[PDB]
RNA sequence: CUAGAGUACGGUAGAGGGUGGUGGAAUUUCCUGUGUAGCGGUGAAAUGCGUAGAUAUAGGAAGGAACACCAGUGGCGAAGGCGACCACCUGGACUGAUACUGACACUGAGGUGCGAAAGCGUGGGGAGCAAACAGGAUUAGAUACCCUGGUAGUCCACGCCGUAAACGAUGUCGACUAGCCGUUGGGAUCCUUGAGAUCUUAGUGGCGCAGCUAACGCGAUAAGUCGACCGCCUGGGGAGU
């Protein structure tokens, strides 16, 4: 049931608008190459994975995540 | 001449396979190939093949001191593993094994299907 | 990447590791180009192999 | 290709006392010629007496083991390509294949006095220089180039 | 007159368009160091590339196109189509409450538009891939498959052409007809902690009863029961000539 609270680790709290800003949220989402995760692994609702992803792809840019393993 | 700590590269294709030992600074010391221990051909691309090339660069590297490691594996063919336990086989502290593949994001178009 | 102790764990700490990142099966599928119809049929045909063994299951689930 | 295959056995050797020898005589006998074949083995057993003092069993003894070899190829085919495969050669096995080289070359050694051509053969080999151990090192050396397929399309 | 249809008001979701900008990984060419005998390829080889210092390996520069993972029977669009990130303009759909207009609707011969890809015209641009072509191999023979090279093209701007297995092989629109398991988005009610519950619309999937069907098979996303308008079929070749 590790996938399904993952669920609510968006949908019990109000915090729907996420922020790329929350390093501390994003790093559990992230394997240890850089990929980022699917979506039944974590089994969070598809509106927020697809939110998910937008945050992921600006901290990136900011370099704030790596991409690879090379640099 | 001394050096220590050095780097130890691996290239494996699906018909030969080189492997080379380095320094931090990217030079060459010792390189050995699967074709130059004599197979040619089908046996070539064996992962037999890639533990005789293998310690045949440790021996040449032995010149120099190099008591340490550092391993970069590359490549999908055959003898991908198989090379890293023919390296302390001649005596080699080992530190840390590392993959390096290249990966494009969507890069540029391969050739066409064979038939 | 693996660090180090002996070395045959050291080893299959790195086999499955590769794997478990993946990086070997993408590399299989870089050596000839796929038309998207013929990627539109791995679309196709591995759906309907889930969607069937969500129901083939449940009959060893009587 | 139901497993059928049992067991028999020949142990007989009562003017000597011994087993090896009863097994390595029948690689002689042709067409059931067995007294023939009997006095042939013996009479090549006492010029190894009359030539070394040591019993001749024990020549016999060494004459096997530099001759038995211990790998060799086996050609399975993939269907496709032919390959060549260096297997173990099993310890029941690894008798009957230095009997079976020992007997044939001794029939081209093309002497006179049919018992001195096998006397000939069981003296070199216990040292090394009979066509039967440079026939076995060879099919050792065999091995190693084809040391590659050991495992991989095997 | 307000049940069709349309407007005003909140509110969500989206690879729906167009115009610019900016990234990171990888490939190639070039420069420079180290280093020295092969690399590459294949049922196996050969053509090719190599001490005139290759492959490997490290540092640097230039340039071109595609946009891993997320990614899914998932979305949006009238259909073709549409996946990096941001700004910029810009179309429509959903869902709730509430007022207004009071039948303002449906279909559509002719006519008007938007039309994958290959191709054509003028100008750019040239990383990889690659018809035509060249060589090697296989082969009675091999223009072919396989191998090493390689040009138009693919890319951009402007204009043209109008066809495809342009496919759900099913014209658009409206109304009724047992169920069950999924899924996108949106309100509900609900004990509340839910990995909640049930109900209702707008999509998108898997089974299934009546019913229909030559059979296969469809079965509230009908090929079931019925309406309104349109297109089209009449033995095979000859011939979509
Ligand atoms: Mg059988
Ligand atoms: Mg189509
Ligand atoms: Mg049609």
């Amino acid at each position: 049931f590790f996938r399904r609270r993952r669920f609510c680790r968006f949908t019990a709290e109000g915090v729907k608008e996420i922020d790329y800003k929350d390093l501390n949220t994003l790093k559990a989402y992230v394997s240890e190459t850089g990929k980022i995760v699917p979506s039944r692994i974590t089994g969070t609702k598809a509106k927020y994975q697809r939110q998910l992803a937008t945050a992921i792809k600006r901290a990136r840019y900011l370099a704030l995540l790596p991409y690879t393993d090379s640099h | 001449k001394t050096v220590v700590d050095g780097i130890a590269h691996i290239h494996a294709s699906f018909n030969n396979t080189i492997v080379t030992i380095t320094d931090r600074q990217g030079n060459a010391l010792s390189w050995a190939t699967s074709g130059g221990s004599g197979f040619r051909g089908s046996r070539k691309s064996t992962p037999f093949a890639a533990q005789v090339a293998a310690e045949r660069a440790g021996q040449a590297a032995l010149e120099y001191g190099l008591k340490n490691l550092d391993v970069n594996v590359k490549g999908p063919g055959p003898g991908r593993e198989s090379a890293v336990r023919a390296l302390n086989a001649c005596g080699y502290k080992i530190a840390s094994i590392t993959d390096v593949t290249p990966i494009p994001h969507n890069g540029c178009r391969p050739p066409k299907k064979r038939r | 990447k693996v660090k180090e102790e002996p070395f045959d764990v050291a080893l299959r700490r790195f086999k499955r590791s590769c794997e478990k990142a993946g990086a070997l099966a993408e590399v299989r599928s870089r050596e000839f180009y796929e038309k998207p119809t013929a990627e539109r049929k791995r679309k196709a045909a591995a759906a309907v192999k889930r969607h069937a063994k969500k129901v083939q299951r449940e009959q060893r689930r009587r | 290709r139901r497993r059928v295959a049992a067991k028999r056995e020949v142990l007989a050797d009562p003017k000597y006392g011994s087993q090896i020898l009863a097994k390595f005589m029948n690689h002689v006998m042709e067409s059931g010629k067995k007294a023939v074949a009997e006095r042939i083995v013996y009479g090549a057993l006492d010029k190894v007496k009359e030539r070394g003092k040591a019993d001749p069993l024990e020549t016999f003894e060494k004459a096997l083991d530099a001759i038995a070899p211990l790998v060799e190829v086996k050609s399975r085919r993939v269907g496709g390509a032919t390959y060549q495969v260096p297997v173990e050669v099993r310890p029941s096995r690894r008798n009957a294949l230095a009997m079976r080289w020992l007997v044939d070359f001794a029939r081209k050694r093309g002497e006179k006095s049919m018992a001195l051509r096998l006397a000939g053969e069981l003296l070199d080999a216990a040292e090394g220089k009979g066509a039967a151990v440079k026939k076995r090192e060879d099919v050792h050396r065999m091995a190693e180039a084809n040391k590659a397929f050991s495992h991989y399309r095997f």
